[PDB]
């Protein structure tokens, strides 16, 4: 559930940069790449939004 | 009701506002005029004044 999108991006400075997705790798996918799953509270999957 | 306004740019972050006496203006006269200023670092450098 943990969306975390502004309103904007909120570039005090230059301009204001706006929202879009990364892509990048993860220990939620290392771990779903080797094949499994696990539990935990952790910071694991990126704050995707 | 219906307005807009909109804000500077300043890298140094810093800026002022002027308060008008917008209304109607004499003749013949003068009118003390007030303004706020904040300067973030002052003379960061530069010299006393």
């Amino acid at each position: 559930e943990d969306c975390i999108n502004r309103h904007n991006v909120y570039i005090n400075g230059i301009t204001y940069t706006p929202v879009s997705s990364t892509n990048e790798k993860d220990m939620y996918s290392f771990l779903e790449d080797m094949g499994l799953k696990a539990f935990t509270n952790s910071k694991i999957r990126k704050p995707k939004m | 009701a219906h307005h807009t306004a909109y804000l500077v740019f300043s890298p140094s972050k810093s800026f002022v506002h002027l308060e008008p006496m917008s209304h109607e203006l004499p003749c013949g006269h003068t009118q003390t005029v007030q303004a706020h200023y904040i300067l973030n670092g002052g003379t960061l450098l530069g010299l006393k004044k």
